[PDB]
């Protein structure tokens, strides 16, 4: 459950 | 004697620090202005926090076989790190020279009693400046620098890690590019025992990160205070 980070992460 | 890759790995590391580094620090006018008159410095701090979270992903992302993990374990070396390689990443900025942070200028160079008005107390504050000066005394050369950064973030033993077997494998090869070059490319007696020493800091980090993990929360404990932080601060501090 980590949005932005993932969405950084991509 | 340093294989063709491990050059290579050095090479996209030390552009993957300089894609993600401004020593301009230029970027500091669009965080909150630093107040220095009770937490005071803390939206300072927390907005350069954030952004230096997300230089931290950025260099992460470029760290070879970083991107064949999976995406949670990604995340889990992310967040266990993200504080280590900001206090790793900040010795750049750290002059002993009155052992503070000199981020360009007088606004942007912070020290103990900055750091005090954020909400730490000596207990993390002490040894952090220990950790810096200790740092700054191996005087690293570059390549070390960005190789200690990336074998920080791929650690295999981080509470949450699955697939801790190819953690390891992506650590160890970045630890061999190290240690080799270490001993083709720094000269003595500047390198004597400096793998060691390295290795040592990222044992002084687990202990920072340890305890700056308590001053969080109990500073994030309330929400008043919670409330000044960044959303992605919040997400990757717990
Ligand atoms: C605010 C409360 C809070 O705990 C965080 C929730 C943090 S305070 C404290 C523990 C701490 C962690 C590392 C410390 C610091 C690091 C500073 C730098 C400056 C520059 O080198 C940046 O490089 C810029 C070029 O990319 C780095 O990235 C970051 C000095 C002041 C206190 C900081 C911000």
């Amino acid at each position: 459950n980590h949005p932005m980070l993932m969405n950084l992460l991509k | 004697k340093l294989s063709e890759e491990q050059q290579h790995i050095i090479a996209i590391l030390l552009d993957a620090h300089h894609k993600t580094y401004d020593p301009t620090y230029a970027d500091f006018r669009d965080f909150r202005p630093p107040v220095r008159m009770p937490l005071s410095m803390l939206p300072h701090l927390a907005d350069l926090v954030s952004y230096s979270i997300q230089k931290v992903i950025g260099f992460a992302k470029m760290i070879p076989g970083f991107r064949d993990l999976t995406s949670d374990d990604q995340i889990v070396l992310l967040k266990s790190s993200a504080i280590e390689v900001i206090m790793l990443r900040s010795n750049q900025s750290f002059t002993m020279d009155d052992m503070s942070w000199d981020c360009g200028s007088q606004d942007y160079k912070y020290d103990v009693t900055d750091v005090s008005k954020a909400g730490h107390t000596l207990e993390l504050i002490e040894p952090l400046i220990k950790f810096q000066v200790g740092l700054k005394k191996l005087n690293l050369h570059e390549e070390e620098h960005v190789l200690l950064m990336a074998i920080c973030i791929v650690s295999p033993d981080r509470p949450g890690v699955q697939d801790a077997k190819l953690v390891e494998a992506i650590q160890d090869r970045l630890s061999n590019t190290l240690q080799t070059y270490i001993r083709c490319r720094h000269p003595p007696p500047g390198s004597h025992q400096l793998y060691a020493k390295m290795i040592q800091k990222l044992a002084d980090l687990r202990s920072l990160n340890e305890e700056h993990s308590k001053q969080y929360r109990s500073l994030s404990f309330q929400p008043e205070n919670s409330m000044k932080l960044t959303p992605l601060v919040l997400e990757v501090f717990g």
